[PDB]
RNA sequence: ACUAAAAU
């Protein structure tokens, strides 16, 4: 009688493609007890011996962490003891799939577990949390013969795929405790602070009856960048400075505007004193006539970040609805994997299929074929987390059969795969500089040779200027007029969405699957409105907290605690320092600061006093 | 050992008063002309010395200035880059610095890139003018062939943030 | 009715 090892994956998808892989086609599939979760049967060998392989799923996280007891209450508790009083537990998550059951019917005789989970801090939690879900009802195993493996992979490829199982390992629990760790902090700080303040403002002013004052180590600095880009805004004062702009004719016909490299003369008298010396002459000599040929460089991989950064700038879509439209997809078929932390391609990626499989679409089909021919260029080296590959597509599409948003982000994801795989974009940039008395002056421009990926991305394209004329060293020139032009400072403007995920990701605040959310959030709960041009506006309620908290103590607002923070928890995660030691040396760290706030919330009251 | 010693002023460049020269340290049959340069790098130039600039530099007229010549920096701004970032990479650096003689104030322009002045420059900082140095407007027209710069420090504060 | 992350 052949024994039976179980293999789980964090998606259906996952799963099936897995089971696929390894079957070598000879998969055998049945529904489980959820309706959403599959089993997918086939026969092989393990460990030097025949044995069924039963591969199944899990939607995400089994379990969620939260209070126990009278704890989530709000009419009868003080945020105050939430800190180191209240008791938490993991309950679970979408109980309708009752997950637990699932495991647990499936893994009734199981001998060995591996975890085809995802290779990352929660893919490790889960890894944990299916282990003490599956662990008591498998079949007790006797000697020191091991019963729980782990599989280390990145892609879907067939070779990966079975390498990564030829090479098998174990689960690292000390992430695990990390995760845990994270949760415990976030679930503690976040509900006490927005308990607190929750009780207290809808107490005291009317405006604000149902509304709901959050605070977070995620979206807290969120709502802050923001405000200190309206601070910049509004404290700025604007400089007048003074250019000079000669305008030079040389064919009789073409007239040249000539910048001035000693730009921006921030003072009037300066700037007089230039354009007096420099009017009076009626000629212009020729120095420099440099003509240097430079690359303008292909795109990396589509990682998630970039395509929610391009989806607010270009596509005009907020970041939860991109990652609602692109998870459409990839349910559909259509994408890759839309939550890629990953700006690499597997070193074995099937790319000149993918291209094949667009190589009848009308908008790209002869780049495409000539690519093809030609044969394709090697992508750019990236980074390589180990999460996810890159959002690739995988299945040709048409306006006729997404249509709308869907159509939108398909074509986005395609042209930049297409360009990634392109030539670079070559371009001659030609400079000549004149001399106008004894002041200087440059012009500059740029002539393609090679449009390259520019073919595939339009936008990304060079603009076709007139080619400079051909004056070499010595030739004499006369120019029109010389002109002094006042211009002023400009203000900046709010921040745009893909600034603010641009400061996210450089800050570490937030993750691949949190920054649309942290965004909706602080729309939603009225901190930011979103302007024309996706540009994030801060409201009386956001500027009134985040000066509040500055009054009282920035180290709340701050990016770089969180960042610490996760140093912190990193040094638990490599086994460092203890879980224990940890989580209480933060948490009694912010429950003092939790209690300066309560007894020094004077500040806020009245900076908002005045405001409402 | 006032006329020899005010004859070795000039031909350095400085252009002091008598009192001023006297003032500056000279111990009797100590020092004669090297500690007293010493310690006037060191001394503030409006307590110190005489006016040898023109009566109008500032007015226009003044087309050209003459002779070996020795000022004290008062101050030093960045005029091609915005107050808020006086560093910035988008204008090449032009510093319009503010010179006096201790009696009359003038300012000069920086053509060519100097690495002898910087905006860290005290306060204080004597330059020293060799050649014909043309003023354009009311303006002194500065390179690294017409200045020198000799250092000093006037026991002057920070003066900022 | 919170905080943060995995999932469709
Ligand atoms: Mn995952
Ligand atoms: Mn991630």
């Amino acid at each position: 009688v052949m024994k039976t090892v179980l293999m789980v994956a964090e998606k259906p998808s996952l799963a099936q493609s897995i089971a696929k892989i390894l079957s070598r086609g000879s998969l055998s599939s049945h529904k489980g007890l959820n309706g959403a979760c599959s089993v997918h049967e086939y026969t092989g060998t393990f460990a030097g011996q025949p044995v069924r392989f039963k591969m199944t799923s899990v939607c995400g996280h089994v379990m969620t962490l939260d209070f126990l007891g009278k704890y989530n209450k709000w009419d009868k508790v003080d945020p105050a003891e939430l800190f180191s009083q209240a008791p938490t537990e993991k309950k679970e998550a979408n109980p309708k799939l009752n997950m637990v059951k699932f495991l647990q019917v499936e893994g009734r005789g199981c001998d060995y577990i591996v975890l085809w989970l995802d290779c990352d801090k929660e893919g490790e939690n889960i890894c944990f949390e299916v282990l003490d879900a599956v662990l008591p009802v498998m079949n007790k195993a006797h000697g020191g013969e091991k019963t729980v493996f782990r599989a280390r992979f990145s892609s879907i490829t067939d070779t990966d795929i079975c390498n990564a199982m030829a090479c098998l390992g174990e689960p690292d629990h000390n992430e695990a405790l990390s995760v845990d760790a994270r949760q415990e902090l976030d679930l503690r700080i976040g509900c006490a602070f927005t308990r607190f303040q929750t009780k207290y403002f809808q107490g005291k002013y009317g405006d604000l009856d149902s509304s709901l004052i959050s605070f977070g180590p995620c979206q807290t600095p969120t709502l802050g960048f923001c405000v200190e880009r309206h601070d910049k805004i509004q404290s700025f004062k604007p400089e007048t400075y003074w250019v000079l702009q000669a305008k030079v004719n040389t064919d009789k016909d073409r007239s040249l505007l000539l910048d001035w490299d000693r730009v921006r003369v921030f003072d009037r008298e300066i700037a007089q004193m230039f354009l007096n010396m420099t009017k009076l002459e009626k000629e212009a000599q020729v120095e420099a006539t440099s003509r240097k040929e430079k690359a303008k460089q292909r795109p990396l991989a589509l990682n998630t970040v970039e395509m929610l950064r391009v989806a607010s700038s270009s596509l005009g879509m907020g970041p939860q609805h991109a990652m609602q439209t692109a998870e459409r997809l990839y349910t559909q078929g259509y994408i890759s994997f839309p939550r890629t932390e990953t700006t690499h391609y597997p070193e074995n990626f099937d790319l000149k299929g993918s291209l094949r499989q667009q190589a009848n679409h009308p908008y790209w089909a002869d780049t495409v074929k000539r690519l093809l021919a030609e044969g394709i260029n090697r992508p750019r080296k990236g980074h390589d987390a180990g999460d996810h590959p890159p959002i690739t597509p995988m299945k040709s599409a048409t306006e006729a059969e997404l249509g709308g948003d869907a159509w939108r982000l398909y074509e986005y994801i395609t042209r930049h795969f297409i360009a990634t795989v392109s030539h670079d974009c070559k371009y001659l940039q030609s400079t000549i500089s004149f001399r106008i008395g004894p002041e200087l002056f440059t012009c500059s421009g740029k002539t393609v040779l090679s449009p390259g990926f520019t073919e595939v991305m339009p936008w990304q394209s060079v603009p076709l200027e007139e080619s400079l004329p051909t004056c070499q060293r010595g030739d004499a020139f006369p120019v029109g007029e010389v002109k002094m032009l006042e211009k002023q400072t400009n203000p900046p403007d709010y921040l745009t969405e893909a600034e603010l995920i641009t400061l996210m990701e450089k800050h570490g605040i937030g993750t691949d699957a949190s920054i649309p959310v942290h965004i909706n959030n602080i729309c939603q709960r009225n901190y930011v409105t979103v302007e024309s041009g996706r540009r994030l506006k801060p409201t009386n309620l956001g500027i009134v907290l985040v000066h509040g908290y500055y009054k009282i103590d920035a180290e709340l607002v701050l990016p770089t605690i969180r960042s610490a923070v996760e140093k912190q928890l990193n040094l638990i995660a490599q086994g460092k320092a203890d879980y224990r030691q940890v989580l209480g040396h933060t948490l009694d760290v912010f429950k003092r600061k939790f209690h300066y706030f309560v007894d020094s919330i004077a500040g806020m009251d009245e900076l908002m006093e005045v405001s409402f | 050992m006032a006329q020899v010693a005010g004859a070795a002023l000039s031909q350095a460049g400085w252009y002091l008063s008598d009192e001023g020269i006297e003032a500056c340290t000279s111990s009797p049959d100590k020092v004669n002309v090297n500690d007293i340069i010493l310690i006037a790098l060191n001394t503030d130039l409006r307590t110190i010395g005489k006016k040898f600039l023109p009566s109008d530099i500032n007015s226009g007229k003044v087309e050209k200035l003459e002779g070996p010549c020795v000022l004290q920096i008062q101050k030093i701004r960045n005029v091609a880059a915005p107050k808020d970032n006086e560093e910035s990479q988008a204008a090449p650096r032009m510093l319009r610095l503010q010179m006096t003689d201790g009696h009359i104030s003038c300012t000069a322009v920086e053509f060519s890139y100097m690495s002898k002045i910087s905006l860290n420059t005290p306060p204080g900082t004597k330059v020293k003018l060799s050649g014909i140095v043309d003023i354009k407007n009311g303006f002194l027209l500065l390179n690294d062939s017409n200045t020198t710069v000799l250092g000093g420090e006037v026991e002057h504060l920070i003066e900022k943030w």
